[PDB]
């Protein structure tokens, strides 16, 4: 599941990623990525994808679970984000920004 | 810039035959296009005077030359505000465009530059 | 002795607006000074009036400007007058600076009025930028976001400074309230500097289009320049009228009539037209910090004109090569303006870089070369 | 060129009827028209501009 | 014509009074004149032209 | 019925005939290209937007004044 | 560098006689038709090159740049755009 | 950018109000309000316009009060502090179809219909853009355009895909004045209406500008005579120099 | 006399400035202060009531009054600073008086 | 000549705050002028700051 | 310690009729209560959220 938390007006996508989702994200060779990053750089905890859910192209909010890399699809110009929230296809230049988030408890994070 | 600089550089150019052959005709056309003669000015009337050196040089002008300069400036100011040009005898002919002020300012500056040099002398 | 000379207070007015001795041959380009004074007065009158109807809270700002347009008697006029006069202020200020560059008003003995002038020009930019934000439309927000994120390029402290100016982590209510206070204040500071540059000028008096002394032939400021200033006041008011009453939105950007939305980014963020040349200069440098420095340097480099102009003659009236160079400089400054509003696409990227190099090379290379050569041509040519 | 008692030629600009009241009156008609429009314009400007301070339409409602 | 000058122009107090009275008259008449002109060039367009239907 | 329909048709057959034919030929090419297999796995998919804009821009230039005259 | 009336800082003036007439004695618009036509023609002709040269050059530059830009973002210009990026 | 990405630029139509001396056609404004009320108001708000603004522009005071009195607005709480509704008054603003953005987007497949009070000033093109957009839905999108789901092709809208479907069809409105309600007629009327909504001072502003132009022109003419008059002693000055 | 006379105007501006600033809080003393003080203007014959409504921007002290007092309260201190500077410039001709009331021209200190 | 006297701008500051000739015997009641200047500065500083937070 | 006791009186007696509208839960933290105690007080109440996706 992916949650949408407003944080400074901007939406925050929080996905509770499954084991096989993590695996799917850890596949793509870093080499072939507009914005080259691995999931380990993005998440500080593999079960908590926390991103700023604003598309890096112009600034629409991607519809999650949709896409072609089954992560997030920006409907505006058709840019596809990953399960890491990395850009794969479409006009968007960068991967979906990661806020500064810390796990105060294992059951609560602050953003 | 200093008038001294302008004068020295000009003399270097006039010395070199090659340089003078190409520069002197240019400078003559430049002055024709400049069009200060069409307001009845002599070249030297255009030099910036709000400097201590230039004020001193103007004070050293012979009375006649000074009175004539004041007339040319007033006449030119009047043509400027009327948007007219000089006609007839008011136009400065090339032979009348004499460097009446250059000798005075070169003496003023010679002293001022000597003073600066000598302020920096070192007994060996 | 006449009261206007005897009484100390009256004497100060007298020395500036009545008995002030002026050259008798100032042309129409000497009238932009008084037009800039008129712009500054209109902006204070309309500005103070808008402040009586404006609410600086971000939940209400945009709505308060709609209230001004729709409900306040003549509010449309006061709003459009204020917005358009800001454009006219920059037309007049560019004209006035252009006049000063062409006629060598920056040379001794007028380096001080010129240098204070460069600061007036910076304050006007800051003032007009902050005023733009107060509407809190989309251009307001996205302008403040982008411009204040340039400050992030200041090393080490940049980020901290930005958050301090915004009063928070993004442009929001705190930013809007503080820009309102400062935008109210800055025009008063600008008026004080305008008055200082005049006091500084009073020692030498106005330059004139011939670049010679005017000490030989002076005319009282009144009535001659009083009545000459009225012609351009009425010419200005004709232009003002055409914009304010008949095309009030011609100089503006429609995006500012959409309320600020932090999510949606506008199609294109371009500044107000009068900032466009500096924006083009900034885009020309690929480095973020480099770009900011270049943009500020594009204004501060005017402070070196007194040094780099090596001419023994004041102004360009008599200098055909300098006039051509100045023509190219002014047209390049307009091309920079146009390049500030195109998209960052070929072939405008390289063109913008060439125009930026030309802009700086005027001050650093060409003006020193050309002014040196003209000195030599005047001397040889008149021998 | 030399005599200062030979006043330069001003005939291109001198009005023949220069000391008539008609002549002065005309120029004051121009000045006065200008004062009249400036007064009418200032009244209009002030009245329209200060009316912003009268109750706005929402208040009157 | 001397009479006109002497009465309305010679004293500045009279001249300024004449200018202000003229300004008053101009203001009033010009308002009325523009109103009529504006109504003729915008005929059948304004609310006053269609109000009669209601 | 809608005046615009007639005016647009008239302007397409008349002063904007070259642009009408351009758009038509474009459409023919694109439809034919879509008909062919392994079109979905192509790099570049041609549209007809450019030709459409040239046509519409032309039609509008020839119609604007005429249309507002009949309203 | 500038004084005030009475001591303006002029070099001493002597030998210049200045004459003028009253504004009420002059025709303010004397020879205005001649000036508006012939004088303005003269003054414009003399300054024309200093405006025409830079304006015509920068207009040509802009025209070429804007036409290239327009062409690059057409279908025909796809390939040249791809190389330019 | 591609012209697609910019949107086709709208034609310049000769609106009644174009022209320095031209007001809006108020009969068109009234017709345009009827289009807004019967078509646009389903999805779009007009939040900055009050019922009082229509009075003496499009409607008499009675007609506008009748429109206001048909609606219910939030009153101040009763004496037990329970919420209450009241009938609308002239000072009330025209109410929107949706309570908030979220409701608006849910009803419009994610797209948020903007408020139309300023739309004529908030888009390049103004009335021409609104007219062009409403009339500019082709029967078929140009071959090769891929529309996103819930998008409609419209060349005037930047990007081409707009979340608003074609809405004006011949006879969706029945005008009360017997004008044939063709798509083009309704778009012209509503575009005029929205232009008025965005700039309601337009008629007054241009009349005062006519007065300003005339007075300022006269003062400019006079100021030039006066300048020349006062400067004539300086322009006419002549010198005789006798070198001492 | 001139520095003194300008000073009397500075004193009036200070009163106006401080009165408007007091209103900006919009507490009870703010409101009731603006109500009673601006109703004194109602005593001006014939036009008094009209002037009050014009200053308030309405028929009572409310939002329009508050917004306009904010703008003016911001501005008035700058006007007051200018007059303060004018009374000093006026004083400069005679210089400061002194506690003995005699000339100080004989014995000056920087 | 000293810069503070030569330069027109500096000279105005000079004439008011530095070389201004004062009587030698002003008592403490002549200090309210500068306190009023200080009040005016504090009111501008605090006032402008409040305006950044006030609605 | 008196402040904390006073809060308990406010909460159990005055709050029945009187509001304390200008004080946020965060204001009690590090004055009368630890962050945990204050969050516990806040989390017991319901406040108006932004509308859901159906508005
Ligand atoms: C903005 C707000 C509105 C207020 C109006 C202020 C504008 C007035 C102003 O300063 O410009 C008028 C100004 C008239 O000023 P002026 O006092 O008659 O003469 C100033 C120059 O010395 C005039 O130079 P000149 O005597 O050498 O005459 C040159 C001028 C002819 O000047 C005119 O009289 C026109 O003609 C041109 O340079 C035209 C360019 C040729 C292109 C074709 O017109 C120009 O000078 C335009 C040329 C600028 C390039
Ligand atoms: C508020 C903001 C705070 C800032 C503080 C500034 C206040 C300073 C000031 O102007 O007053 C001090 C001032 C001391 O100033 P001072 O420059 O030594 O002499 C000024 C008098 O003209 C010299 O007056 P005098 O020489 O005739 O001395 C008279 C003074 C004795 O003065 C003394 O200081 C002792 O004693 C009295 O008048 C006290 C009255 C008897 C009450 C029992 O205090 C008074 O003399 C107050 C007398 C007022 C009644
Ligand atoms: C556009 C390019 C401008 C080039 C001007 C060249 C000179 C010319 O022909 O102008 C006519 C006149 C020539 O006047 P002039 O004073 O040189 O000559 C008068 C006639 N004589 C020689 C007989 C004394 O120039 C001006 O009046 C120039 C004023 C400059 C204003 C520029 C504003 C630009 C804003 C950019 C800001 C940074
Ligand atoms: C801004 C508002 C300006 C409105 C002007 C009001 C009328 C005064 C006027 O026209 O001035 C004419 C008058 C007279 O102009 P004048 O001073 O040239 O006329 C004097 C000579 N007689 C009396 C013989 C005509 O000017 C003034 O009195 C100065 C006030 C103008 C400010
Ligand atoms: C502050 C902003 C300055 C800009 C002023 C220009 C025009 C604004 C005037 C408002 C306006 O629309 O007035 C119109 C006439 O314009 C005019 O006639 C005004 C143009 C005249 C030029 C200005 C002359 C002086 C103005 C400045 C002085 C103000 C203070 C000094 C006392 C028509 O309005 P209306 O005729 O319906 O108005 C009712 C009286 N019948
Ligand atoms: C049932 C829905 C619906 C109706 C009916 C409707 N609209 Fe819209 N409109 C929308 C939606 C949704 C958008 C936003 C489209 C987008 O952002 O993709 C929109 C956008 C607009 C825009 C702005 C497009 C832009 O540039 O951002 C204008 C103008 C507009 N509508 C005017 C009208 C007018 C005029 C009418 C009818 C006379 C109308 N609409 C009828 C739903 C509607
Ligand atoms: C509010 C903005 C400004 C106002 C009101 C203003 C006003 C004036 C006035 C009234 C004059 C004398 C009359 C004239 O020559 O036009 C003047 C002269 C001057 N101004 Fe400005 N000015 C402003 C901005 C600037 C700026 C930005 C500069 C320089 C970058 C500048 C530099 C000068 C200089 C050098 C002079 C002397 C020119 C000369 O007479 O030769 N001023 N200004
Ligand atoms: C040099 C003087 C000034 C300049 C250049 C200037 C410029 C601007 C600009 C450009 C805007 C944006 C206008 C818009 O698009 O709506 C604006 C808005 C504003 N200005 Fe100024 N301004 C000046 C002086 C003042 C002053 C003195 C005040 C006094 C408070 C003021 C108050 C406002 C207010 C309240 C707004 C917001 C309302 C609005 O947008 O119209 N301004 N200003
Ligand atoms: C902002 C308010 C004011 C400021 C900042 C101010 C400042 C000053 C200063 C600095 C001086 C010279 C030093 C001194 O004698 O204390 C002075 C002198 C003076 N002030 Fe003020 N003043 C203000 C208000 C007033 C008022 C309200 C008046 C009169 C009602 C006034 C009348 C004078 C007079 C007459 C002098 C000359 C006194 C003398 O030296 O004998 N001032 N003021
Ligand atoms: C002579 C200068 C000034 C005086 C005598 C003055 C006086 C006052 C007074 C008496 C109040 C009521 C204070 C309260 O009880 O809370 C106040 C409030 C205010 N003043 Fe001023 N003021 C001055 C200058 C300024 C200036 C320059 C600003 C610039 C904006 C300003 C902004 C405010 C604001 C925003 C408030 C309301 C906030 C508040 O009440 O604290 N003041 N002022
Ligand atoms: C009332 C006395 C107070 C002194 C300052 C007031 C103003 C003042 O000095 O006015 C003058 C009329 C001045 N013009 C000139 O110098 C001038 C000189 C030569 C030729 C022309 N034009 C040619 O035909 C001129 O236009 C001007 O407009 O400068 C303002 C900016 C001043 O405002 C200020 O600095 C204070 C503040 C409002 C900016
Ligand atoms: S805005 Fe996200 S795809 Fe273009």
């Amino acid at each position: 599941k992916n949650v949408i938390i407003k944080w400074r007006g901007k939406p925050i996508f929080i996905r509770h990623r499954t084991s096989e989702e993590i695996e799917e994200a850890n596949e793509v060779n870093v080499a072939t990525l507009r914005d080259p990053q691995t999931d380990d750089e993005r998440v500080q905890k593999p079960e908590w994808l926390v991103m700023i859910g604003v598309c890096t192209h112009l600034g629409c909010v991607p519809i999650g679970e949709a896409g072609d890399f089954g992560g997030w699809f920006c409907p505006c110009h058709g840019s596809h984000y990953d399960i890491s929230g990395r850009i794969r296809r479409g006009p968007a230049p960068l991967n979906l920004e990661i806020p500064e988030y810390d796990f105060a408890d294992a059951e609560t994070l602050v953003i | 810039a200093s008038i001294t600089s302008v004068v020295k550089t000009s003399e270097l150019i006039l010395k070199s035959p090659l340089l003078s052959k190409i520069v002197v005709p240019l400078a003559k056309t430049y002055v024709k296009f400049s069009g200060y003669r069409q307001l009845g000015f002599k070249m030297n009337d255009l030099i910036i005077e709000e400097t201590p050196n230039m004020q001193l040089a103007l004070r050293r002008l012979p009375p006649t030359e000074s009175y004539d300069r004041v007339y040319r400036l007033i006449r030119a100011t009047q043509f400027s505000l009327s948007h007219k040009l000089a006609t007839g005898n008011d136009i400065t002919k090339p032979e009348e465009d004499d460097h009446y002020l250059i000798p005075y300012i070169l003496d003023v500056e010679a002293e001022a530059f000597e003073k600066d040099a000598l302020d920096n002398l070192e007994v060996v | 002795m006449a009261l206007r000379k005897k009484n100390s207070l009256l004497n100060m007015a007298n020395s500036y607006v009545l008995d002030s001795p002026q050259p008798s041959n100032l042309n129409y380009f000497w009238n932009f000074g008084s037009l800039l004074a008129l712009c500054l007065v209109i902006q204070l009158a309309t500005g103070i009036t808008l402040a009586m109807h404006y609410t600086s809270h971000a939940s209400l700002a945009f709505d308060s400007v709609e209230h001004i347009m729709r409900d306040v008697n003549f509010g449309w006029f006061i709003r459009y007058a204020h917005a358009n006069t800001a454009s006219f202020f920059f037309i007049c200020i560019y004209a006035h600076m252009g006049r000063n560059i062409y006629y060598g008003s920056y040379k001794t003995p007028r380096v001080l009025p010129w240098s204070i002038g460069v600061i007036i020009f910076l304050l006007l930019i800051i003032t007009a930028f902050m005023g733009y934000v107060l509407v809190f439309g989309q251009m307001s927000l996205w302008g403040a976001t982008v411009i204040c994120n340039l400050v992030s390029a200041i090393p080490w402290l940049g980020e901290d400074i930005v958050h301090f100016l915004w009063g928070g982590f993004s442009v929001g209510n705190p930013t809007l309230q503080r820009f309102f206070a400062l935008h109210y204040l800055m025009p008063f500071v600008l008026a004080v500097f305008a008055l200082l540059h005049l006091i500084a000028l009073h020692t030498a008096g106005s330059s004139n289009p011939l670049g010679i002394t005017s000490n030989v032939d002076k005319l009282s400021m009144h009535p001659y320049y009083s009545f000459k200033d009225l012609i351009t006041v009425f010419a200005f008011l004709l232009m003002f009228t055409l914009f304010v009453f008949f095309s009030p939105d011609k100089l503006g950007h429609p995006d500012n009539y959409i309320p600020a939305n932090p999510m949606v980014t506008p199609a294109s963020i371009v500044p107000e037209w009068y900032l466009l040349p500096f924006y083009a200069i900034l885009r020309a440098i690929p480095d973020k910090l480099g770009g900011v420095i270049a943009m500020v340097a594009a204004i501060l480099i005017l402070l070196i004109l007194p040094i780099v102009d090596r001419s023994i003659i004041r102004g360009n009236a008599f200098k055909p090569i300098s006039k051509l160079l100045f023509g190219f400089f002014i047209c390049n400054f307009l091309l920079l303006g146009v390049l500030g509003q195109v998209h960052i696409e070929p072939p405008f990227i390289v063109l913008g870089q060439i125009c930026t190099i030309f802009y700086f090379s005027y001050f650093l290379i060409l003006l020193p070369m050309v002014s040196t050569i003209e000195n030599i041509f005047f001397y040889i040519g008149s021998l | 060129g030399k005599s200062t008692y030979k006043i330069p030629d001003f005939t291109p600009y001198l009005k023949k009827d220069r000391n008539t009241d008609a002549n002065r009156l005309f120029s004051y008609f121009m000045i006065g028209s200008f004062g009249m429009l400036s007064a009418a314009g200032a009244k209009a400007t002030v009245q329209d501009f200060l009316s912003n301070m009268s109750a706005s339409a929402d208040v009157l409602a | 014509a001397t009479t006109f000058y002497n009465v309305f122009v010679k004293r500045n107090s009279a001249f300024v009074a004449t200018i202000l009275a003229s300004a008053f008259v101009f203001d009033m008449t010009f308002e009325t004149a523009i109103d009529n002109f504006w109504d003729r060039i915008n005929a059948g367009k304004q609310w006053k032209d269609i109000r009669h239907k209601y | 019925p809608d005046p615009a329909i007639a005016l647009h048709e008239a302007a397409a057959e008349g002063p904007c005939h070259d642009f009408k034919h351009h758009f038509d030929e474009c459409v023919e090419r694109v439809t034919k290209a879509q008909e062919a297999e392994d079109y979905d796995h192509a790099e570049y998919k041609e549209d007809c937007v450019e030709e459409f804009f040239h046509l519409q821009h032309c039609i509008n230039d020839n119609t604007a004044d005429k249309l507002f005259r009949v309203l | 560098y500038m004084g005030w009336w009475g001591h303006m800082g002029s070099p001493p003036q002597k030998g210049i006689a200045g004459y003028t007439i009253s504004p009420f004695a002059a025709r303010p618009f004397a020879g205005v038709v001649h000036a508006a036509i012939f004088n303005t023609f003269r003054r414009t002709k003399n300054q024309a090159l200093f405006v025409i040269l830079p304006v015509s050059f920068f207009y040509y530059v802009w025209t070429q740049a804007s036409e290239k830009n327009e062409w690059l973002y057409t279908k025909a210009g796809r390939h040249e755009l791809a190389k330019a990026l | 950018m591609t012209a697609a990405e910019h949107g086709l630029h709208p034609a310049e139509y000769p609106w009644p109000q174009n022209g320095m001396l031209s007001t809006f056609d108020h009969a068109s404004l009234r017709r345009g309000y009827q289009v807004y009320k019967e078509v646009c108001a389903a999805c779009h708000s007009l939040d900055r316009i009050a019922w009082r603004n229509l009075v003496g522009v499009t409607h008499t005071t009675d007609e506008a009060k009748a429109f206001a009195e048909e609606l219910e607005y939030d009153d101040e709480p009763d004496d037990e502090g329970n919420p209450r509704k009241r009938p609308g008054k002239l000072a009330d603003y025209i109410p929107g179809p949706y309570p908030n953005e979220q409701a608006a987007r849910a009803a419009n497949q994610g797209a948020l219909p903007p408020d139309l009070s300023l739309i004529a000033k908030a888009r390049h093109g103004g009335a021409d853009y609104i007219f062009a957009l409403l009339t500019g839905y082709p029967d078929e999108p140009p071959a090769g355009v891929v529309l996103a789901p819930g998008m409609n092709y419209n060349p005037y809208f930047p990007g081409g895909g707009i979340g608003m479907a074609r809405t004006l069809f011949d006879g969706v409105v029945e005008y009360e004045d017997g004008t044939p309600a063709t798509t083009s007629q309704m778009a012209k009327d509503v575009a005029a209406f929205l232009t008025w909504a965005a700039e309601p001072e337009h008629d007054e502003r241009k009349k005062l500008g006519l007065k300003a132009i005339i007075v300022i022109s006269a003062m400019l003419g006079l100021s030039v005579y006066i300048k020349k008059f006062k400067w004539s002693p300086i322009k006419n000055r002549k010198f005789i120099y006798n070198p001492p």
